[PDB]
């Protein structure tokens, strides 16, 4: 129950860095130069 | 429509000011995608 | 327990590899064209 309680905590920060990485990738998008393919 | 669309769905928003300061014309600012 | 010790490293290396990958990222908006989104 010891290994699962530090994979537990070793999932939390892996999510919240996942969050915090998906904001930069939808900041990308929202600041990007796009003339090629603007359809 | 299309660039409205696709700016709007991603937060471009200075690509959503050029489209929209056109003023007086609200057929594409309410028109659905499919 | 074998099948948890094995979970825990697939699981290390895989915050390993989102650690390196979130520098990438930091990266991209560090060196990246921005002229049209410029408020």
């Amino acid at each position: 129950e010891m290994e699962i309680l530090k994979q537990k905590y070793r999932l939390k920060d892996l999510t919240f860095l996942l969050e915090k990485q998906h904001e930069l990738i939808k900041l990308i998008i929202q600041k990007m130069e796009i003339i090629s393919e603007t359809e | 429509k299309s660039p409205l669309h696709f700016a709007a769905s991603y937060g471009r928003i200075n690509t959503c000011q050029r489209l929209l300061q056109d003023i007086s014309d609200t057929r594409l600012l309410n028109e659905g995608d499919l």
